[PDB]
DNA sequence: GGCGGCGCCCGAACAGGGACTG
DNA sequence: GTCCCTGTTCGGGCGCCG
């Protein structure tokens, strides 16, 4: 039936007008399905026969539904959508089973032909015109950009009084999918379910009996809900011989979907396989690291996994582990070996970075994801020494902070692989470095002058001033012993190196990092260029030619 | 009602709501039920295409939560110089009064907000304001007439007390002694129901090392600092000190300061003691406030409008310390200073990654307003230059 | 082959700052 | 000014849900 709720006032954008688009030819199957649907909808008041006074049209078509022998009528409303006012979406996100608390009794309801039970603004119906090889919509259509928001809000309004007088019953509301949980006995629960279904009826919403689940395991939002466990509906990865960009996109999307409950999923190398591509049909040969990463993911997926349900009275604990190459896995649990859920973080921020930075980024991702699913920050267990963190917190010139955390020594550990000195080292040879690069010819020079009288200048091709300053620092590091003072004229290089990086997109910064690690003491100092200072003056005169 | 339009060619705010903890959400639901019953807000739908993020803060030692709407975007699209010079200035919340004046009907759509739900159990519940929203830069503007009417007799009978309205609260200033001041503020509170000491706010200068043994490194550092400084005080000379480094020496080598060089250093210290030349406040341009983390819970800041023309410089000083919390207390102190001095909040350049600040800043926010901010990666030379 | 929500990942477009030319 | 480097944003693939 049609809901008696008020309709949402809806307008076109100013100066705009309805769509006039011809009707594509559909197969005999789609035409039969569409006439069988439309005759009944017009009988029911959901569409109205229209005539020459409606100068509008939009193409319709059909697709087989979820898995059933039933059909879905869609309208390619792209035009009308480009010409319809903006909406504010109310679906702020997707619910997750890990945020569900254990309930004694549980049922999942579906609403039948959902959109088609919510009415449509009377002034707006004309624009929804269509034809079959001519009706207009009186209810929410599928393909119109405003239907999801108007439906979700209408269903919120309908459920409002029931919730208001049934606070002990949880109704998780994804668009027309209702999860209903209670601590009532099966009998009282099924009676309250009946009250709910009658309520939805008074507001025009049928809950079909075929789509009514009453017994575990419930299929819900992509998962299987058991009384004490939840699992993910089976994830089947493609086993292609040759791979195309679209195929790796499907693969990595399915691995990302798995990463919520399968621990240790990694996509770094499969993701790299998409760097330079230009076509969803282009073929990509796997690397060897791609082979290994995908094999590992498959061997993970071949194992039986499950999550559990939240207990608000216990503590949320999030525990993080370092994978290779800026990738991280985490597990959120409450009791030692029984995960609420799992996840991964592998977002590569910054040209140069260290593990302490990535670990912080991961901690705040987990924090926001947990605020969403439970409304609570977790207690963290990180592979980083309180001393490492305190050292970094002290010597790092930006504000950084991590919530309550405790240390676990499941390696690999998070370490600052080197520490710049605060004061210059007595007796250590003192290196004044510099570099220059001709902007026209891309030629350059880099080198050092020391206090003991050592000089060096290497010539470089196809470089830039920044690259050549870093080359100078690298020169000093190579030709010095375990303790060295270095004086540079570039804030760029100084600023990279004081961040204490342990990885870099640049090969030169990687080589510099290896040299810094080898050293026992390094002291880096900055002088203003072109000022006639110290040895800066002579190395500057030396690398210009 | 007072009709309100927007700045021309601008459209209403469309800012997504951010996550809220369970206790903030619970307070927001309680507060918005009470506010809807009293007609101050009304449930709306998705056909209002506008949105503004909402959250809640806790009262100092009280257990009442305050609803805080972040109207920075809506404000973007819509003062006595003697206040700085008073002995005591008290900040006094008056935003509640704005809930008596209705809001222009055609404009109420721009105030919409969306309360979220844990785990997305329900779509967000949208509301709009029907009365003057607190946090909006239009509420004190409209309510100015009624406030002037309210304070006419108090201002008359207390001609030496300075009252300045900024968005949701009054700033009441006097040269009185703390006891008399407290009494008069209570007089004003009782009358209106129909702390800070800005004379002690001083300028944190730029200071140079004083020491009796200088090394090549120390003098290189000093020359770098003075070089960066001459871009502010153009009378700073470095010639002699820079001469003291001729050659290629070890950083640890001691370098005795010559008479000429020591005279250069003394005259440089004197120069730094002078006020900056040619810094005029422009009330059309926006205030920039830059912050540097100096470690040990010590923060430096500079308020300016054009580079090197600093209007104010200062410090914030405060075991189990929280960097983010110290930073939000810092920006709140700097903003209160700017609202006393210039009647205008600054645009902050925060030395923090956007995600850390955005996760945690609301946990520590205490004031009704919210300033503009950008996030920046500080060049370490600047922290080096403004440090103490 | 239509829509909205959230997720990931990559690249294009842009902003901003430091260093440099004659 | 130009060039070089770095960071953020946004949109377009795909995934998942209805
Ligand atoms: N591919 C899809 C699937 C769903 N929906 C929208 C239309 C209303 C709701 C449909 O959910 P279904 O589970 O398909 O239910 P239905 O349309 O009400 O039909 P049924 O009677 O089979 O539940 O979400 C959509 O726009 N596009
Ligand atoms: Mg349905």
């Amino acid at each position: 039936p049609i809901s008696p709720i008020e309709t949402v006032p809806v307008k076109l954008k100013p100066g705009m007008d309805g769509p006039k688009v011809k009707q594509w030819p559909l197969t005999e199957e789609k035409i039969k399905a569409l006439v069988e649907i439309c005759t009944e909808m017009e009988k029911e008041g959901k569409i109205s026969k229209i005539g020459p006074e409606n100068p509008y049209n939009t193409p319709v078509f059909a697709i087989k539904k979820k898995d059933s022998t039933k059909w879905r009528k869609l309208v390619d409303f792209r035009e009308l959508n480009k010409r319809t006012q903006d909406f504010w979406e109310v679906q702020l996100g997707i619910p997750h089973p890990a945020g569900l608390k254990k309930k004694k009794s549980v049922t999942v309801l579906d609403v039948g032909d959902a959109y088609f039970s919510v009415p449509l603004d009377e002034d707006f119906r004309k624009y929804t015109a269509f034809t079959i090889p001519r009706y207009q919509y009186n209810v929410l259509p599928q393909g119109w950009k405003g239907s999801p928001a108007i439906f979700q809000s209408s269903m919120t309004k309908i459920l409002e009084p029931f919730r208001k007088q049934n606070p002990d019953i949880v109704i998780y509301q994804y668009m027309d999918d209702l999860y209903v949980g209670s601590d009532l006995e099966i009998g009282q629960h099924r009676t309250k379910i009946e009250e709910l279904r009658q309520h939805l009826l008074r507001w025009g919403l049928t809950t079909p009996d075929k789509k009514h689940q009453k017994e575990p395991p419930f299929l819900w939002m992509g998962y299987e809900l058991h009384p004490d466990k939840w699992t993910v509906q089976p994830i089947v990865l493609p086993e292609k011989d040759s791979w195309t960009v679209n195929d790796i996109c499907k693969l990595v999307g399915k691995l990302n979907w798995a990463s919520q409950i399968y621990p240790g999923i990694k996509v770094r190398q499969l993701s790299k396989l998409l760097r330079g591509t230009k076509a969803l049909t282009e073929v990509i040969p796997l690397t060897e690291e791609a082979e290994l990463e995908l094999a590992e993911n498959r061997e993970i997926l071949k194992e039986p996994v499950h999550g559990v349900y939240y207990d608000p009275s216990k503590d949320l604990i999030a525990e993080i582990q370092k994978q290779g190459q800026g990738q991280w896995t985490y597990q959120i649990y409450q009791e030692p070996f029984k995960n609420l859920k799992t996840g991964k973080y592998a977002r590569m921020r910054g040209a140069h970075t260290n593990d302490v930075k990535q670990l912080t980024e991961a901690v705040q991702k987990i924090t926001t994801e947990s605020i969403v699913i439970w409304g609570k920050t977790p207690k963290f267990k990180l592979p980083i020494q309180k001393e490492t963190w305190e050292t970094w917190w002290t010597e790092y010139w930006q504000a950084t902070w991590i919530p309550e955390w405790e240390f676990v020594n499941t390696p690999p550990l998070v370490k600052l692989w080197y520490q710049l000195e605060k004061e210059p080292i007595v007796g250590a040879e003192t290196f004044y470095v510099d570099g220059a690069a001709n902007r026209e010819t891309k030629l350059g020079k880099a080198g050092y002058v020391t206090n003991r009288g050592r000089q060096k200048v290497v010539t470089l091709t196809d470089t830039t001033n920044q690259k050549t300053e870093l080359q100078a620092i690298y020169l000093a590091l190579q030709d010095s012993g375990l303790e060295v003072n270095i004086v540079t004229d570039s804030q760029y290089a100084l600023g990279i190196i004081q961040a204490q990086p342990d990885q870099s997109e640049s090969e030169l910064v990687n080589q510099i990092i290896e040299q810094l690690i080898k050293k026992e003491k390094v002291y880096l100092a900055w002088v203003p260029a072109h000022k006639g200072i110290g040895g800066n003056e002579q190395v500057d005169k030396l690398v210009s030619a | 009602t007072v009709p309100v339009k927007l700045k021309p060619g601008m459209d209403g705010p469309k800012v997504k709501q951010w996550p809220l903890t369970e206790e903030k959400i619970k307070a927001l639901v309680e507060i918005c039920t009470e506010m809807e019953k009293e007609g101050k807000i009304s449930k709306i739908g998705p056909e209002n295409p506008y949105n503004t993020p909402v959250f809640a803060i806790k009262k100092k030692d009280s257990t009442k939560w305050r609803k805080l709407v972040d109207f920075r975007e809506l404000n973007k699209r819509t003062h006595p110089a003697g206040l700085k010079k008073k002995k005591s200035v008290t900040v006094l919340d008056v935003g509640d009064a704005y809930f008596s004046v209705p809001l222009d009907e055609d404009f109420r759509k721009y105030t919409a907000f969306t309360i979220p739900s844990i785990n997305n159990e329900t779509p967000g519940i949208r509301y709009q304001y029907n009365v003057l929203p607190q946090g909006w830069k239009g509420s004190p503007a409209i309510f100015q007439s009624s406030m002037t009417k309210i304070l006419e007799p108090f201002r008359k009978q207390n001609p030496d007390i300075v009252i300045y309205q900024y968005m949701d609260d009054l700033y009441v200033g006097s040269d009185l002694e703390i006891g008399q001041h407290r009494t008069k503020i209570e007089e004003l509170r009782q009358h209106l129901l129909r702390e800070l000491h800005p004379d002690k706010w001083t300028v944190q200068p730029i200071v140079l090392p004083e020491k009796d043994s200088w090394t090549v490194n120390d003098i290189q550092k000093l020359v770098g600092k003075l070089n960066w400084a001459s871009q502010i005080y153009p009378g700073i000379k470095v010639r002699q000190l820079s001469k003291l480094l001729r050659g290629t020496k070890a950083l640890t080598e001691v370098i005795p300061l010559t008479e000429e060089a020591e005279l250069e250093l003394a005259e440089n210290r004197e120069i730094l003691k002078e006020p900056v030349h040619g810094v005029y406040y422009d009330p059309s341009k926006d205030l920039i406030a830059e912050i540097q983390k100096q470690g040990q819970g010590q923060w430096t800041y500079q308020i300016y409008q054009e580079p090197f023309k600093n209007l104010k410089t200062g410090k914030y000083a405060r075991a189990h310390t929280n960097d983010v919390k110290q930073l939000t207390e810092a920006v709140q102190k700097i903003t209160t200073e700017s609202i006393v001095i210039w009647g205008k909040t600054p645009k902050f350049k925060l030395p923090i990654q956007k995600e850390t600040w955005e996760t945690w800043w609301t946990e520590y926010w205490q004031a009704t307003w919210i300033p503009e901010w950008e996030f920046v990666n500080t060049p370490p030379l600047v922290k080096l230059w403004y440090q103490l």
